[PDB]
């Protein structure tokens, strides 16, 4: 839990290390997080368990928007996204509720970090889709979603320079 | 935390219309993924999700987000009956509206390339649904035909000739019922006006499951006289039923011989629409009945081949291919084709002449319509039964266009020095 | 001589609607830095649509 | 026959006259019917193809084609075949027409009828209602 | 490759023989279906 | 309907004329050619975000 | 041509049906070459071009 709390006051060039001890710690990416047999996966299960156990939901919500969404390094929000796909899927229910529920709540906050937020979209829309999940949550979920398409759309709809662009995009190649 | 609550990463600024850009495709991904679980699918239709993918998302974003978009509403409304008549009535009217002053407003061009590729992509989507889509299909295609102008026949009847092409002629399959041989089961009007009367189900339910015939090594002589006369009388009895009312009329195998098809086989906007035109009626050509009645249809529309000249080419490849059997040669000459194609080979040789005495206009096809009008007459003959039945009527003719084709020096193309060759050995051959 | 040039002037038919399709969609297809760069492409030129320049 | 009609027929008959392997006669022939311009169900031709078989090929002549379309003409009308047809449509000897024989010609053609649609056929063809159909009721069906 | 991003892996094609064979049935009747429909387009009024 | 967009813009420009002169001193005249572009504006508002051909 | 036929029926004192009968031929030729032009085979092209590519 230290490691994950350190990496909070860690600059972008120490985060990949400390995402990485992360990544053999529940048996994610590690190839993949230094190139950006049962019993072994259960100490997995164990520690991603004792994780769960000790990161409470405003240090998980901390992370998840600080490598996920504001990394500015594709390479470490690749590693963050392997990081919290092997959270979910070695979690139990409950956890896994409480994940997806953390991320639909961060979900309003997407205009504020544009393309970076790619690698967070994958795991939110996966998450909400291999979760068992309750009819009202279900509907929140979809009117979040489409409530951030409709101020997306109005926002360029009435965007001051949106004749420009279309027009651009339609002739010169930009 | 506290450090990170001071400052972390980098945040994008306001009105950042490139970043509004991007979050809005990171949306039609993210629906993309919802939209896979069928009760989060219902549950965006009942949004309002497609409407707002219809009017903003269209037609913004890179291409790639545009084909994007489309596949999220081919699944909003795949197996989705509300949904599905949502997204077809919205492509009519916004289709329909654009053919209103259409050549006052010729942005069709762009207006509706969208609307018709969502259309096109949706019958690529294989549903229940189906007929909704197919119905929209048919009737764009319809209004777009009564309209001649090329950026509405290339736009919209050129998507509906090509929907209507891969629904009749299927993806070639990889591993039940046939129609009646005088009559027509569906109908267009009441189909297209939603009557529960003319439907899919409705209408495979009334023809018979082709079932297996069997009787290999059975002859069943005195089976195939009994069923002869309860096939005869059980439809003499379905067709009493229906002149007194009580039963849906069936339709009878007859054309106008003016119809849509022409339309299109001859349409100098595109050679695409007359080709998906021509492949359309090859595959309407699989029933010798409808066999025939196509036939009849295609050399009542010779005449046009002589007025469009080149542009007939996909036509005369289809008629030709459908012809291919001395069989059909033979029923058409039956029919008095010969003395149809002899005129009209003598009318094009006058018109020349007509021509040639009047300015020295060069045309670079000039006599193609003679070429293969002559081609035709020469394909007839090649079948011995219509050249005995036919050379002394023909001779006449021959001989006529033979020698006005003689007369012609300055407007002499070669096509017409072909067609006056094909002329000669028809003539030396009768 | 004739009939050949004009099968060659129509058979441009085809293509230059196919270039008006792709342009008519309007796509913002970013200019691609191809690795051939022999021909004389200018970077107004490569700003100005490949479509609208094949056109 | 007017002899109009008559070399009409002559005319197709020769245009199509041909031979070959198996019966093409009988098919060139079944084309010609259909040229003349009167066009048979596809179970109309393989009776006539069958019921000419008195040479190789299906031999036919125009007097043997005369013959076989004297039979059936415009098929308007045939109440010598329209008996055979209660005899047929009666599967038990003859009589009267049931429910039960009738769907059974039925799924003989090949078509497949719910028992509310036989009923339907059946109280549309009765006229007494004695939920029987004799040629009274048959023929006036076949002539309604 | 492409297989980093989840969503786009989701896609699974799956598809059974039997049900290739009424699939393929299905597909030759609305062929049949939509060809009645164009020819009774066709049809004089 | 037909002359207003097609043509050399000198063309247009004569066209824009010939109306403005059709429509002088003709309260019929003037009439239709307003109540023409009023339409036009109306159907291309009617769904101007729909479709973006409204300029 | 035109120029001359222009000015002259303007310039000679003209009865009304004549003048009628010129006025409807004028406009005769206008419709005629307008649906000319909206259904000539290539005229999106041309107009797409025009557009598009000088030329
Ligand atoms: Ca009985
Ligand atoms: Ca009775």
């Amino acid at each position: 839990y230290f490691l994950l709390q350190v990496s909070f006051l860690v600059d972008e060039g120490v985060s990949p290390v400390l995402l990485q001890l992360l990544s053999c710690a529940l048996c994610g990416s590690k190839v993949l997080a230094a190139l950006a047999g049962s019993q072994e996966d259960q100490l997995c299960t164990a520690l991603v368990n004792q994780l769960n156990k000790f990161a409470d939901k405003e240090t998980l919500i901390q992370f998840l928007r600080c490598f996920l969404l504001e990394s500015n390094s594709s390479s470490v929000r690749w590693q963050a996204h392997c990081l919290t796909l092997h959270i979910y899927r070695n979690s139990s229910k409950s956890q896994q509720e409480l994940l997806l529920d953390l991320m639909w709540s961060i979900w309003p906050e997407l205009p504020a970090y544009g393309r970076k937020a790619a690698q967070f979209v994958d795991l939110l829309g996966y998450f909400s889709l291999k979760t068992p999940q309750t009819e009202k949550k279900l509907k929140e979920y979809s009117q979040k979603a489409v409530e951030i398409l409709r101020t997306q759309n109005h926002i360029l709809t009435n965007h001051p320079n949106s004749n420009i662009y279309n027009t651009l995009s339609g002739l010169v190649e930009f | 935390r506290a450090l990170s609550v001071l400052g972390c990463g980098h945040t994008s600024s306001t009105k950042c219309y490139g970043c509004a850009s991007a979050v809005t495709e990171h949306c039609i991904t993210l629906l993309r993924a919802l939209a896979t679980n069928p009760a989060l699918r219902h549950i965006l239709v009942s949004q309002g999700l497609i409407r707002e993918l219809f009017d903003y998302n269209l037609r913004r974003g890179a291409a790639a987000m545009r084909e994007e978009v489309r596949q999220l509403m081919c699944l909003l409304t795949r197996d989705n009956p509300e949904a599905t008549q949502q997204m077809n009535d919205l492509i009519i009217g916004k289709v329909s509206t654009a053919l209103k002053g259409h050549w006052a407003n010729p942005d069709l061009a762009s207006s509706l390339q969208y609307e018709m590729l969502l259309l096109t992509d949706s019958i690529s989507k294989e549903d229940s649904c189906w007929e909704l889509r197919l119905r929209c299909a048919l009737s764009l295609f319809l209004m777009a035909v009564n309209i001649k102008t090329p950026v509405v026949v290339e736009n919209i009847t050129l998507m509906c000739l090509r929907i209507l092409q891969k629904l009749i002629k299927p993806p070639a399959p990889t591993s039940t019922v046939k129609p009646y041989c005088n009559e027509i089961h569906a109908q267009a009007q009441l189909w297209l006006k939603r009557d529960p009367k003319a439907s899919y189900d409705a209408w495979k339910k009334c023809l018979p499951i082709r079932g297996i015939d069997g009787n290999g090594k059975a002859p069943s002589k005195s089976e195939l006289r009994h069923l002869y006369l309860t096939e005869k009388y059980v439809w003499r009895w379905k067709q009493f039923l229906s002149r007194r009312g009580k039963r849906t009329s069936p339709l009878d195998l007859k054309l106008g011989h003016n119809n849509w098809l022409r339309q299109v086989l001859f349409t100098p906007a595109t050679q695409a629409a007359r080709q998906a035109a021509c492949t359309i009626v090859e595959a309407l050509a699989t029933i010798p009945s409808r066999k025939q009645q196509v036939l009849d249809l295609l050399t009542s529309y010779l005449d046009e081949l002589s007025i469009a000249g080149e542009c007939a080419a996909e036509y005369l490849a289809l008629y030709q291919k459908l012809i291919t059997s001395a069989h059909w040669k033979v029923y058409l000459a039956a029919r008095g084709v010969l003395p149809y194609v002899g005129n009209l080979i003598t009318k094009e040789i006058a018109r020349l002449l007509a021509l040639e005495e009047a300015t020295l206009s060069t045309d670079l096809q000039q006599g193609y319509a003679l070429k293969s009008l002559t081609g035709l007459l020469s394909s007839f003959v090649e079948v011995e039964s219509i050249k005995r039945h036919f050379k002394s009527r023909l001779v006449g003719t021959v001989l006529n266009g033979y020698l006005c084709l003689r007369k012609l020096v300055v407007q002499r193309t070669k096509l017409i020095d072909e067609t006056q060759d094909m002329l000669l050995e028809m003539l030396e051959d009768m | 001589k004739a009939d050949r040039v004009y099968h060659q002037l129509m058979g441009h038919r085809p293509q230059l609607e196919n270039l008006l399709c792709k342009v008519n969609e309007a796509a913002p297809e970013k200019p691609q830095d191809d690795s051939g760069t022999a021909g004389g492409i200018s970077s107004t030129s490569a700003s100005v649509n490949r479509y609208i320049l094949q056109l | 026959l007017t002899e109009e009609q008559i070399a009409e027929f002559k005319e197709a008959f020769s245009l199509f006259d041909k031979d070959g392997d198996g019966t093409i006669t009988t098919k060139e022939l079944g084309t010609v019917m259909r040229s003349l311009g009167q066009n048979p169900t596809e179970a109309e031709l393989q009776d006539m193809i069958n019921e000419v078989d008195a040479d190789g090929n299906g031999t036919i002549d125009f007097p043997e084609f005369l013959t076989m379309m004297a039979r059936k003409m415009k098929d308007t009308d045939s109440e010598e075949e329209i008996r055979e047809a209660f005899r047929v449509f009666d599967k038990d000897g003859n009589g009267y027409i049931s429910a039960a024989e009738l769907r059974h010609v039925m799924t003989n053609l090949g078509e497949k009828l719910t028992d509310e649609e036989v009923d339907e056929m059946i109280r549309e063809a009765d006229i007494d209602g004695d939920g029987q159909v004799n040629y009274e009721e048959f023929v006036q069906m076949m002539t309604a | 490759q492409n297989s980093q991003f989840l969503l786009t892996r989701l896609n699974d094609p799956k598809m059974s023989e039997t049900e290739r064979q009424s699939m393929e049935s299905e597909r030759a009747d609305r062929s049949l279906f939509v060809q009645e429909l164009l020819l009774s387009t066709l049809v004089r009024e």
